[PDB]
């Protein structure tokens, strides 16, 4: 029994190999009082009292420490698991770097003791899900959006292209927007509220000068939320203008172009025999894409930048939010598999060469 | 009293949505500093680089989108073109100088280019060197300005194809632009002896003359406005880029003479007869100033300025009988960047969504007024007059 | 002659432009009795509010930087214009000032009222921060304005703002003095109603003080009585307080204190600047502009030079710019924006605005 | 006196005629403000762009050696002569350089804008590879000039040269700068804006080198901190660098490093050698001139001699002449060219250009 364990910014997917959907889904958040730690939904039932902090920051480890906590929490809390009796299957950032990897690596062998372990590329894995070997996979988690395109199983590391524009900016962005409406949000357990607000009320509009117009204009477009406390707040333009950061990053001062412009530069980076495949096999995934009318607002904006001749074709599955985890699982089921897993008695012996190798 | 009262001290730009902008127009790369885009109601005109000759693409407006590379221009100029205009009294007529100095007059079907358009109406041989500024008559029909590098002004007449009046003793250096007046009478150029001169065609005589107008040594422009008054940009002597309002009647000083900045660039001006703004743009520049021409001093006033982050390589204006009237158009221009034509929106920012008498008075029409014949005689009429309440929807 | 107002949380700062001190400087507070009338107006405005407050209740209109209650917004508007500065406002162009990331709404009402309501032939609204740099003048700039209401940390480089750097901080004076009365109530003094507000408040203004080590002040107040001094309350009555004096304005190094999760003003700037581009940050660190009447303690500013030297790296130089009239920042740089000959092409007029509604008054602003 | 202008993908360098070093050195960008001004110049070009550039975005007029707007080509330009050398075009005469294998579309442009834009009274245009073997001294050799676009490699014997065996090479400083940023964020920093692309581009200039042998260093460099190098960012933050520091310029030798197929630049001036004659390889071998500010990297001339040496046959003697001074070789060379005596007569008049238009441009050039 292989465990696949998928380790975002904001949330940790865990479950078991040759399941169809992660059985520990929890934010990836370590709270400490602020009048010894939660980790988890744990700290989130208790975020009244506690000080969140996220282990990850743009895909990036600013204290391993916590880390540890969050890998611990799955194994001995969520997953109810010995991490020593069984393989675990790590899931890894485009473009990883090897000194992210190999902590990676030294930890699970000498802190868990793992039998088994063998990292993946986050955006393949997203591919197997979608029964796809060729595409251009745009992964759009909790702290980096990034673009990686695949030909027939072949990953191009010149063409791939991050943005540092993802889930918490748009929170963040949330927040500073809902001031103008006179909601005041702070704390960082009020993050968590306002992210909650934006998973359920928020939605990519097809064109947004229009739809500023109507919201100027009508009623019917604002919703009404319910506060933990029982305080009713409504939102009206604010439920469209926050993803249109993704297309407009210059709503947050940046100077990068949107997520439909770095996918469409991503594949003009590519061979120019190769471009027309990718056009058809746009496949969305993380959770930053469940946005309702994302894929549309995606298809017409590749469209407009993409010649008259080619067809665009974005792939959104209904579960991709789970697509890196379920593309693990099938990975961890596949007889072809076995012979990617790394021992631990050959690590000890040999060190994170062998994990540099067997890997991309 | 506080404010100085004015309808248009609000007026902001606003760049249209992609979809309906044109891209994948190979704009031309001359370095000749004209206005590059000619726009009527009807069409669209861009001058284009061809692998020979010269030649400028025409498509309707409603072609939006991107433009296919193998689609039909028209290519029947042995050199570059340099200058095209739509005939005010005909939405399907074009004139067009270019590098072999010729003038061709061209005949747009109503749906546009199928094939390649080769062969002109009438084709205009008076000169001995490059057209590079070319000016339909305001009310004559049929009658055409042309003006070469070789500092000689033709009229047209290209009904017949007959030169009527012939101008080579009034300009001693490069001609920089040439405007008629409201009825047509007179025109004005600006030449690069930093002298500005108001000339009759008719009676072939200077009637006005301003030396050193602009003392900078780069080029300098002058258009007439609907009272008689002459506005002009140029350089100062110290680079500066300047405007100025100058009277027929006294030409020892400027009314009025106010710097902008010390970019490079000619300053095309753009002025609306019927709002008495001019638009104020640079080759090569970011951003449009547009200026309000009123009778209290300092008889300009700036009003705003649009800004953008994309240099401009051409600009075209479309006429009063173009713009839709229910949203408070007062002009929409047409930017040219190095591979994409964006329409430009300027609008006055109004609460009533019904027509606004004020901001749309009665515009020259598609109707001459005069004809070639009626105007050599000596006849002078202002243009006809037409209502736009009829296009409010 | 242009009308500067300068509506703050707590305090309203009217005059004329081109003077360089604001003719009237009252509280912004309404009062209204809460006892009955024996003996044969149902409201107070500013300082006539302020001496009768033995009997009335004193409301603030703002709180935080909102307009809690229009209806007294518009009193303390109208007692500016009729009875401090004693102009018809109908005659004078009237420059308002707004706090950074003002929402469009408030934005939208307050020129609505004064021209309706008060039928200003022109008007134009400003950011508060923009104007405290142009009294130091300087372009390029971190102001961290700290008034009554919210504190903000707006850096400007080169004329340019940077609207996503912009931090904000919910503390400033009244909470200072909503927590020198909890901690007043420690050495036995009592003040719980809204006209003993402005009786500590005064205390605050006259005897608080930052200290430059923290702990090492309450060493000194603990073992020694050097620190100690004393208030007389208008009854006659002498407090002394102690250790008090630099524990209540430590509240905005140490938001803790408050039960607050936010950062203090030092840590709060120096993320304002690391939120900017790292080609600007250089500038940012030596043009450290404070503004408002919550940074006029003393020695502030060499507690907040300190802070920031252990924030920031060793080879930036930190600059903290106080200017003795830092409490009159905003209002000053209010005059000198309204005198300029450049600054006429800003005014909106009552009859634009008739016409185009509040388009127009978006833009032409920021 | 003659003016001597070198346009680069990068950098401008401008002088004049008989000097030793250009007199202006600037990069060769446009920037623009991304911001709003909130307080009371559209563009920023040369060094002053450089300055400002936290609030700008860097544009290179040139890309791969292909002028990808002429609007903002003529910014620099006007820049060179009015703000730089503070001249007059219309009263010197101008030297220009262009790119081996120009297309003719765009010295049709260069020399249009010279005469009818600045109105120089004389222009003529050099073979940047030519001009750089006229510094040098000699008549035979090849030279492998790498700028900040694109790498050319020339041969020319006896004054004569072989266009058929010219070679590109797509790889330059500007991709070194690319791939710089992209291996950076594999040690935590992270470089994004066109902003701190320069920064990046300061720190390749000052720490990179290439390897002798790249294999045996990411040993030392993985087994020792020896090779660890800091670097002070504009705000005070210090980077530490290690590997990074050859494996950036390791990417001239191993395009595969980037994606592409193409040879590296040891291999491609091999590969020009071996399309000339068969005569005159023996003296190419010897003459091996290195160009432009790519080819300055500390140990870059050993590596290509041992690379070349490697690939040629064991009798010829492989010499690589890198002089110190070849970051502006290519101008020196134009500065003693415009001098000669015999060169006069290779002078176009404005006078003849309005007459015979490009024609004669075509001609006289090579
Ligand atoms: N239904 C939804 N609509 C919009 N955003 C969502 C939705 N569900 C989750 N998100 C956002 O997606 C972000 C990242 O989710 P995920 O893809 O799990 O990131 P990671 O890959 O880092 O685990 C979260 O910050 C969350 O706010
Ligand atoms: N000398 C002082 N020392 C300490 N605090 C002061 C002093 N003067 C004023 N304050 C405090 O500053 C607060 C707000 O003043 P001000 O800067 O005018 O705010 P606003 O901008 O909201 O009008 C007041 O509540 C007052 O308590
Ligand atoms: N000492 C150095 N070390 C490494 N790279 C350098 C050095 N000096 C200059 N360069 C690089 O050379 C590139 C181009 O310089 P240059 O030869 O002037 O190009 P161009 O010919 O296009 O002007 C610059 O982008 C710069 O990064
Ligand atoms: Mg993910
Ligand atoms: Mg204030
Ligand atoms: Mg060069």
């Amino acid at each position: 029994a292989a465990l696949v364990v998928d380790n975002g910014s904001g949330m940790c997917k865990a479950g078991f190999a040759g399941d169809d959907a992660p059985r520990a889904v929890f934010p990836s958040i370590v709270g400490r009082p602020r009048h010894d730690s939660y980790v988890g939904d744990e700290a989130q039932s208790k975020r009244g009292i506690l000080t969140l902090k996220y282990p990850i920051e743009h895909g990036i480890v600013t204290n391993w420490d916590d880390m540890e906590k969050i890998w611990h929490h799955t194994f001995y809390n969520e997953l109810r698991v010995a991490p020593e009796e069984h393989p675990v299957l790590l899931t890894e950032a485009p473009l990883n770097p090897k000194a992210n990897r190999e902590k990676m690596t030294q930890i699970m062998f000498e802190t868990f003791n793992t039998p088994a372990m063998y990292v993946a590329i986050q955006a393949v894995l997203s591919l197997y899900a979608s029964g796809r070997t060729t595409g251009i996979v745009m992964d759009s988690g909790d702290g980096v959006t990034h673009t990686v395109p695949i030909y027939e199983g072949y990953a191009l590391p010149h063409a791939i292209l991050r943005l540092d524009l993802a889930g918490r900016d748009l929170t963040d962005y949330l927040m500073k927007i809902l001031t103008e409406r006179g909601y005041s949000f702070t704390t960082t357990a009020e993050r968590e509220i306002v992210r909650d607000i934006k998973e359920k009320l928020c939605y990519v509009a097809l064109d947004f000068e229009q739809e500023m117009a109507t919201a100027a204009s009508s009623s019917s477009l604002e919703k009404s939320y319910e506060l933990p406390d029982g305080q009713v707040i409504t939102i009206g333009n604010e439920r469209f203008r926050c993803p249109e950061a993704l297309f407009q990053p210059s709503f947050l001062g940046m100077e990068s172009a949107g997520i439909h412009e770095t996918t469409f530069n991503s594949i003009m980076k590519c061979d120019v025999d190769i471009r027309k495949d990718l056009y058809a096999n746009t496949v969305l995934s993380g959770g930053t894409t469940m946005y309702p009318g994302i894929a549309d607002r995606m298809q017409k904006e590749i469209t407009a930048l993409a010649p008259s001749t080619m067809k665009i074709k974005i792939i959104a599955p209904p579960e991709r939010k789970y697509s890196v985890w379920i593309g693990g699982s099938i990975l961890a089921s596949l007889s072809t598999f076995q012979q990617m897993w790394i021992s631990k008695q050959e690590y000890d012996e040999s060190g994170p060469s062998i994990v540099h190798r067997k890997c991309f | 009293k506080v404010v100085r009262q004015s309808k248009f001290r609000h007026v902001f730009g606003q760049p249209v949505k992609n979809d309906q902008c044109y891209e994948d127009i190979r704009v031309s790369r001359v370095t000749w500093d004209s206005t590059f885009c000619a726009v009527n109601p009807k069409f669209l005109a861009v001058i284009v680089e061809a692998s020979g000759g010269g030649a400028f693409l025409v498509l309707p407006l409603s072609k939006t989108g991107r433009i296919d590379k193998a689609y039909p221009t028209v290519c029947g100029h042995t050199g570059p073109v340099l200058d095209i205009d739509w005939c005010p009294h005909n939405d399907e007529v074009i004139a067009s100088g270019s590098e072999d100095c010729t003038v061709m007059v061209w005949q747009i079907p109503e749906n546009g280019l199928t094939s390649p358009l080769t062969e002109p109406v009438v084709v205009l041989e008076g000169h001995t060197k490059r057209v590079g500024i070319i000016a339909w008559h305001p009310t004559a029909r049929n009658v055409l300005l042309s003006a070469g590098c070789d500092n000689v002004v033709l009229i047209w007449n290209v009904g017949t194809a007959e030169e009527l009046y012939r101008l080579d003793s009034l300009h001693p250096d490069l001609i920089y632009n040439v405007s008629w007046n409201h009825n047509g009478s007179l025109f004005c150029s600006a030449c690069k002896d930093k002298s500005v001169r108001i000339i009759d065609p008719r009676r072939g005589t200077l009637v006005a003359e301003r030396e050193k107008a602009h003392e900078g040594a780069r080029p300098m422009r002058a258009i007439f406005l609907a009272d008689g008054k002459v506005f002009t940009t140029g350089f100062s002597r110290m680079s500066e880029r300047q405007l100025a309002l100058w009277d027929p009647e006294n030409l020892e000083e400027p009314m009025a003479l106010q710097e902008l900045d010390s970019s490079n660039g000619a300053l095309l001006p753009f002025y609306d007869p019927d709002t008495s703004v001019v638009y104020v743009c640079g080759k090569g520049d970011s951003s449009i100033r547009y200026f309000e021409i009123t009778e209290e001093p300092p008889y300009i006033h700036f009003l705003n300025t649009f800004t953008s982050k994309e240099p401009q390589r051409g600009m075209g204006s479309m006429p009063k009988r173009g713009l839709e009237v229910s949203k408070c158009e007062i002009a929409r221009f047409y930017k040219l960047h190095e591979r994409k034509c964006e329409p430009i929106v300027m609008t006055v920012p109004r609460k009533s969504d019904l027509f606004q008498d004020d901001l749309y008075p009665d515009t020259a029409g598609p109707e001459a007024a005069l004809e070639a014949e009626e105007w050599v005689s000596g006849r002078d009429a202002d243009p006809i007059l037409i209502s736009l309440r009829e296009a409010y929807v």
